[PDB]
């Protein structure tokens, strides 16, 4: 366990499958310049649903479908109903947006239900097969997606869509404008710090902070999940593992919840931006 | 040691899928069958009304 | 007069008063008096 | 040396703790105000007006605290 | 189960019978009613009333003013 | 920092690529709902 | 030398923000109940507003004293 | 001394600011219910305000006591 | 030993503070219901005000105890 | 040593400090609800008051015990 | 030196939050108890019955803190 | 040396504040419990059953904390 | 050295203690309203209990994060 | 190195403390607004709009504290 | 050096703990009225899960933010 603890210390806090362009690819450098090179795993995990739904798209019908196709139309009907009846901005491809981002955050949090330690104790054969083992002993084994940079990209993508609408409703002038109920102060220096600076930071940071919060929503929740898995790793045999199961159940219950509220608030921002002023 | 931990995980997943089968399948299955049956009923109503 | 009679206990169960009990009781008294008048009208019509 | 850290701590308190005051008080006010408008939907204008009035009456002390903290952050005393 | 509901006006009653669901517009809160429910009284908005039997049907009665016990 | 930007740009392209199919799947169900209405109309006409 | 300066600054600021709660919460409660009152009887909105100012002038003084003491410390703290 | 000068500053801030909330919160709690009573009883307002001020004065005694203690520590601190 | 002076000064500040908070907050709690009831039942105002005084003094006793301990330690600090 | 003497004094003070504060607030809320109920029940004063005395005696037992320990320390400080 | 003051403060806060919790929990119990008794002058015995039934349930962990504090004062830790 | 008092006061914090959380939570519970059980006396037993449910579900974490404090005392880690 | 050890021990205490408080409060708040609801609707008790369990599981999440990290510091002894 | 831990603790305050404030505030808003929309489901959407307005009203200064903490962490405006 | 490590450990510990507290209180505030409304209108189940989901999302904003960055400190102290 103790050496296993050291391996765990090395392994999970890795960055993008320990990848860094113009440098090495398994133990390149702690916190040096690098790029994201694990998101592709989740991208393909999404292409999985892409094909799974191309199945139903080509095997589309009006009658009774097979069980899996019936469940797919369950989910499609459900999500379309939710997005439309909640609210719609411009009826331009918003619903496909919402449904795909739903299922993506769903899956991207989902895979974590697998063991952290089965991945290395299996892929050790492949690591010894190609590209060394000692940097793999440091950190080179794949980890279920846990980088926040995917969250940052998604959040900024949403923010870009928000900006695109805000210019398409052209409310940017009023969007910079804000409601300030703080006009006066009884003394000179406090009024000096009041007039320009107080309201300027007010109109600046408000909408800026939100997407940051959303990205860290995703990251912190999924991160908390992986860390619980990590603590489960100890007690190799004296435990009966009978108490990790209930937390795992609860975590599963959560997964859907954060994913859903995430795409909710996505819709909420799209709605408010698609509204006047 | 390592085998012991991995086997503990496997037994855990056994208990999971035991409860996953018992608790997760029925509601989804029932909803699927119910909608399939009710859609069939709507179509039969259409045919009957046509005749 | 049967408002202090015909009773033998105060029920440990009671209703919760969604509006104020005062205004509720006032509206009650309104309806009760109106109903009394109505039935009296009925009776005197029969007598006629 | 340490004086800078203590000044930073004080400013953090100045801005954060009154941020609680605004948050909590506005929470109570929002709850009650929504209750009131639920009573009379038609009186929403004057309700919102009173809400603006009281909220503007509120934030003055938070404004003072945050302004003083920002002053330390840019121009601290006791250098 | 169901439970007796009595729609009575001063002139006469309107509906009677044992029922299990009711919709009513109280002076304050809107109220749904089920058998065995805790005893309650309140004033009612002068609007329509919906009551749901266990036969998959729900009656309607239009009421102007009145009290619910 | 570069990985942040690549994740940004690259997620959106995938969503755009998958956009037509979801809409197609969504429409294909409304027709089933339409049939019940048509049957009701036919009953009314009868 | 760090001791007195840092402690004076800390004490002043805590005086201020701790009053920040004082005013914030006191005013929040008063305003919530004022809104309840105007919801019940909107007729007396200005009279209840008058009483509201009657309370507003009554709740804020000591926090203002704390503010003044803090400002005194900022500009010329009486200490060594 | 500078150590203990800051310590006295801290104790003074405790007393003064702490009274600031004690009074502010007591006053807000008072005023909320007071507005409630005004709403229900738009006639009994005079004696309402009299009892209000009576109990409020009953409230801030120890608070002003602490304020005096703190300002005593500011001007003419003890244990010199 | 000045460190010990600051110790005991802060302790006394805490004592007198907690007494002040108990007084202020409890008094607000009572007064809310006092005014509410008296507005409801102005008739019982004498009896109920009597009970109000009966309980108000019944509240602040141990607060006063702490206040006295702190004041004495200001005048005669123990353990010197 | 004197550091430890000041620490023991801090502990002894602070114990009764929270003790008084908590007991005061507990009586505050408890008595406020007393005034409510007895105002709603002008006839049930005696039995209600009897219950009130019972519960008031029941409230602050452990608090007075801690106060006794604090006074024990004040007279006879242990762990010298 | 230091360990003595540490354990003294530890025992003090033990008993101190114990007492705080006891007092405020008792107040919360009593308030609703008394209002219910006012509404229901009848069932005062069984109300008192359940009242103590839950009061004894209440002060358990505070009593544990009392035991811990007394043990520390009499039979302290290592120092 | 200092570690002794440090871990002792950590344990004291755990157990004492756990006592706070318990006591005050059960006070909040019992208030509305008394209300309801007074409103519907006939349901008192099953109401008690739900109370037992939530009572068990309520204060487990304080028990965990107090036990960990006791281990920290006797079977002291950080040695 | 002992400074860091005391720091980590106190941190571990923090993590469990505060979370315990928060879950206690959420629990009590749900319990009062849950029981009063069951009193209101003594019929539909199953799904009431159902929603209650679901939101209860919803509650403790971040506090369980905290307790996990506390035990992480207890046994894994990071930075130790 | 001391100032580093000082500012780290200061940022901890800066964000967590306002976190408490926001969490409780929006909790109260949710409870009250939920009650209200239950009362008039027919009046849900515009009331939701009001709620969004007040949500933007409250969250301003807590976000400011978060931003100050982030500024300090990325670049302490001190040694 | 290790002292600053304990410093950041404490910062993170209190950070995550405070987040847990805020969430553990906000969830309770929500759930109370949630169950109450459910008791009022059993039929409105869909809208009430809807709103409850919405608000639960709106609530947790800052707490687990600070949680995440604090654990980042645990793995990568954002300094030497």
């Amino acid at each position: 366990k103790h050496h296993l603890t050291n391996m765990t210390y090395g392994k999970m806090p890795d960055g993008t499958w320990k990848l860094a362009e113009t440098a090495e690819e398994a133990h390149s450098m702690g916190f040096t310049a690098i790029h994201l090179d694990s998101m592709g795993w989740s991208i393909g995990l999404g292409v999985i649903f892409c094909l799974l739904f191309w199945i139903v798209a080509r095997a589309a019908n009006a009658g009774v479908p097979t069980k899996f196709q019936s469940a797919i139309e369950m989910i499609i009907e459900f999500v379309d109903s939710s997005v439309r009846d909640t609210f719609h901005g411009k009826s331009r491809l918003i619903a496909p947006l919402a449904l795909t981002i739903f299922v993506w955050i769903f899956l991207m949090n989902l895979m974590d239900l697998i063991p952290v330690d089965w991945i290395p104790q299996v892929a050790a054969f492949v690591g010894a097969n190609v590209f060394g083992m000692d940097p793999h002993h440091v950190y080179f084994k794949i980890v279920p997606s846990t980088d926040p940079n995917i969250t940052l990209g998604m959040s900024l993508s949403v923010f870009v869509l928000i900006l695109f609408y805000s210019i398409r409703e052209k409310g940017v002038g009023g969007f910079v404008g804000e409601l300030a109920l703080n006009p006066f102060n009884p003394s000179n220096p406090v009024a000096k710090a009041l007039l320009i600076p107080v309201n300027l930071i007010l109109e600046l940071v408000t909408f800026l902070a939100r997407p940051i919060s959303l990205a860290l929503r995703l990251f912190g929740n999924m991160y908390a999940g992986e860390l619980i898995f990590i603590l489960i790793a100890l007690l190799p045999f004296w435990i009966q593992w009978a108490l990790s199961v209930p937390w795992a159940i609860f975590h599963i219950l959560v997964i859907t919840l954060q994913a859903f509220i995430f795409m909710m608030l996505t819709i909420v921002y799209l709605s408010m931006a698609s509204e006047k002023h | 040691n390592i085998n012991l931990t991995l086997i503990g995980q496997a037994i855990a997943f056994a208990f999971f899928v035991a409860f996953c089968m018992k608790f997760v399948w029925p509601p989804l299955i029932n909803a699927i069958s119910e909608r399939q049956r009710k859609i069939a009923d709507g179509l039969n109503a259409a045919e009957k009304a046509k005749a | 007069a049967e408002e202090g009679d015909d009773l033998n206990r105060t029920y440990g169960w009671d209703y919760i008063y969604e509006p104020e009990a005062e205004e509720l009781l006032n509206g009650l008294l309104v309806r009760y008096i109106e109903s009394m008048v109505y039935q009296g009208v009925i009776e005197n019509v029969a007598c006629e | 040396e340490l004086t800078l850290g203590l000044v930073a701590i004080a400013s953090a308190i100045l801005i954060a703790f009154g941020a609680l005051g605004t948050a909590i008080g506005f929470g109570l006010l929002g709850g009650r105000f929504l209750e009131a408008v639920a009573r009379q939907p038609e009186l929403a204008p004057q309700l919102q007006t009173r809400m603006f009035l009281i909220a503007g009456l509120l934030d003055a002390v938070p404004m003072i605290g945050v302004g003083i903290g920002l002053f330390f952050i840019f121009a601290n005393p006791f250098v | 189960a169901t439970m007796q509901c009595d729609v009575v006006s001063v002139k006469e009653s309107i509906y009677s019978g044992a029922v299990t669901m009711l919709i009513a517009k109280g002076a304050g809160g809107e109220l749904g009613i089920l058998p065995g429910h805790a005893p309650l009284v309140t004033l009612l908005q002068p609007g329509p009333i919906r009551v749901l039997l266990e036969n998959g049907t729900e009656e309607i009665v239009y009421v102007s003013g009145g009290v619910l016990e």
